[PDB]
RNA sequence: CUUGACUAUCUAGAGGAAGUAAAAGUCGGGUUUCCGUAGGUGAACCUGCGGAAGGAUCAUUAACGG
RNA sequence: CAAAGUCUUUGGGUUCCGGGGGGAGUAUGGUUGCAAAGCUGAAACUUAAAGGAAUUGACGGAAGGGCACCACCAGGAGUGGA
């Protein structure tokens, strides 16, 4: 849990710094991008290792920390508490392959729905290929929430974290029985028409990437995989994930189809695809930035000199040498 | 003055034409130099106002 | 190279003169600037009075609080921060005090951990702060 | 903001002083100090010892 | 000693502009390294002009007379 | 590097010039300049270092190389669905 609530946050942001320039970040860089507190934070980097936070290396020459992947979750949280989003945790968790939901609760106590993407090449590229991965769902997310479909609402978005809105069901592929196949059907079928309209095919379209809601509306999540209706396959995409449905109805409910869809409406509507003369007070702020960066860049070679660990190792050595003598 | 010089202007045309951007750059150059003392006359009182505090006016109680 | 006359006396002494003012200690030492800038001016201690108590924050990787006590010097009247030695040795120095104050050691840099800071205390109301510390006499006011 | 005062010297235990007998002064350490470095000579094969050496 | 001119200092000061702790108070990708100069909103940096390397040389190279 | 040699075995003549890094080639004064500027030119204060040559190669987001059914290809059997 969330404890310290200060120095936490300015260190971790100066690994993620680190982390989008180099792989291993070494500890002289963090002080000098951190020089809020100077020569302190080298205790705060030995609470870190306690939990699952950043990881130590120390290879050959390559002397220095990572971030690792609970570390890089807990900085998208302190984030969303600052912008009132989540407080307290739910512990409700469905643990998938691709990313975890966890239960979050506010400062109201309403529950909402939080999505981190565990993508798992070094653990540098795959705490940077999850960022992706969220910005782009998230954009989805926002597209379909604002053109009428019955998908979860986007609230916020932080590096690889997506809160969306609470639509607690069971997945289609655990369902037993429905107590009205048909209009259960229709609704599913309209879906696909409703995306092929915005010029969008879904393309893996199956009973494993839908929810019931009570057994009376259909939610749909996970969105990176999505292409456009200019693709020369475009009807493929579409006439697969139709058969699908007709095959799964017939399967498990036993419900056969007297509507058969196969209408190509490009574009009806949005395109979705595609988702003296200076004034002393500009001088004052020019003459700091000035002076700023002059003392910023000391502070810097200041930090870079903490190195502590190499004294360390130094020192061990020559005790053992001169006892031996 | 963005003016491309066309062939058919003779002098008076373009003597006027040439002294008026001699008296731009004139009138620039002042008001750069004034610009060069006003950021040094600032830089330098900022100077102080920050190594007045090494001295006092920093710590605790 | 150099000359090397017999009659070069006065080229030598000159140059060597003229030379002599780019070192650092003899220029310090001699045009009369770092004489007269000094709070001490020429003075092995100094004795003030203590205006307040000031908690200096360490320079850098070494990480504490360097207790110093901000006294105005009697003889001219200049400011100086001034840090007091031993732990616990600010509790006997209180505000409108007699201090005698000392260099630290290398005469005008700051000595070490403290930034800006060039003087110790050496006394407190004419008694010593090692005696006090030590336990050895008893602080008048 | 943090800062004590002396808060190490006043969390030490008052350990009181043990009463040994006086030391010898003068000539007579000098003495001392001569006898224990040349004269009861306690032969080792490299010499590692030191003289405060506490194990 | 008095009278002015240049000065030097000592000491009272409305107001000005600051800075300093208190308020979580309201909102929110490019670059080889340079040098001198001119311009680009001061500096930086960029560009024009003239310099540098303090910048990582493969290969070919015997006749040439009827 | 045949001078950058003939230097603790240190003196052929002679001119200019450097003395930890910064502050700073900044202020101020003088002077030259139509101007832009040039020459001359500090201190207060700050800092344990600024740096020069060489040497192994922790890391390359280097390029190449080669290796493995806990990699792929050609495949067989699955898991994942009850």
């Amino acid at each position: 849990l969330r404890y310290m609530s200060r120095d936490d946050f300015r260190v971790l942001t100066a690994v993620e710094m680190g982390m989008k320039n180099h792989e291993i970040v070494p500890g002289s860089l963090i002080a000098s991008i951190a020089s809020l507190k100077h020569g302190g934070c080298n205790k705060v980097l030995r609470e870190l290792v306690k939990h699952k936070l950043i990881a130590w290396e120390r290879t050959k020459t390559v002397q220095g920390y990572r971030l690792t992947n609970a570390g890089y979750d807990y900085l998208a949280l302190k984030t969303l508490s600052s912008r009132q989003v989540v407080e307290s945790v739910g512990n409700q968790m469905g643990v998938g392959k691709e990313s975890d939901i966890y239960i979050v609760a506010n400062e109201e106590g309403q529950q909402f729905a939080l999505k981190l993407h565990r993508l798992g090449r070094h653990n540098v590229s795959w705490l940077y290929l999850s960022r992706l991965s969220a910005m782009k769902e998230f954009a989805y997310m926002k597209a379909l929430y604002e053109r009428k479909f019955p998908v979860p609402k986007p609230i916020d978005y932080n590096r690889h974290a997506v809160v969306m809105e609470l639509i607690n069901g069971y997945p289609l592929c655990q369902i037993h029985h429905v107590e009205d196949p048909a209009s259960v059907y229709d609704e599913a079928m309209e879906l696909i028409v409703k995306l092929a309209n915005h010029g969008l095919i879904h393309g893996d379209f199956n009973e494993f990437n839908l929810i019931l809601d009570e057994s009376d509306h259909i939610t749909m999540i996970d969105f990176p995989q999505m292409v456009s209706t200019s693709h020369p396959n475009a009807e493929w995409y579409f006439d697969r994930d139709v058969k699908c449905i007709k095959d799964f109805f017939m399967k498990r409910f036993s419900y056969e189809s007297e509507l058969f869809p196969t209408f190509k409406d490009i574009r009806r509507e949005d395109t979705l695809d595609v988702e003296s003369t200076i004034p002393p007070e500009l001088v004052k702020q020019k003459v700091k930035r000035q002076l700023t960066k002059q003392q910023k860049s000391a502070v810097r070679r200041r930090l870079q000199k903490g190195a502590n660990i190499f004294t360390k190792q130094r020192r061990e050595n020559m005790q053992n040498i001169k006892s031996s003598l | 003055s963005t003016q491309p010089r066309s062939k058919n202007e003779s002098k008076e045309d373009k003597r006027a034409r040439k002294q008026a951007i001699k008296e731009e750059r004139k009138e620039r150059r002042v008001e750069k130099k004034a610009n060069k003392l006003a950021f040094k006359l600032e830089k330098r009182r900022q100077e102080k106002e920050l190594l007045n505090l090494k001295k006092n006016v920093e710590g605790l109680k | 190279g150099k000359c090397r006359g017999l009659r070069t006396a006065r080229k030598l002494r000159s140059h060597r003169r003229d030379q002599k003012w780019h070192d650092k200690q003899y220029k310090k030492a001699h045009l009369g600037t770092a004489l007269k800038a000094n709070p001490f001016g020429g003075a092995s201690h100094a004795k003030g009075i203590v205006l307040e108590k000031v908690g200096v924050e360490a320079k850098q990787p070494n990480s504490a609080i360097r207790k110093c006590v901000r006294v105005q010097l009697i003889k001219n009247g200049k400011k100086i921060t001034a840090f007091v030695p031993n732990d616990g040795c600010l509790n006997f120095i209180e505000e409108n005090d007699e201090v005698l104050v000392a260099g630290f050691g290398r005469k005008g840099h700051a000595v070490g951990d403290i930034p800006g800071v060039r003087f110790k205390v050496v006394k407190v109301a004419n008694v010593s702060l090692l005696a006090l510390y030590k336990g050895k006499k008893e602080r008048p006011r | 903001s943090l800062a004590r005062a002396g808060k190490v010297r006043g969390q030490t235990p008052k350990v009181a002083k043990q009463e040994k007998k006086k030391k010898k002064t003068g000539r007579a350490k000098r003495r001392m100090q001569y006898n224990r470095r040349f004269v009861n000579v306690v032969p080792t094969f490299g010499k590692k010892k030191g003289p405060n050496a506490n194990s």
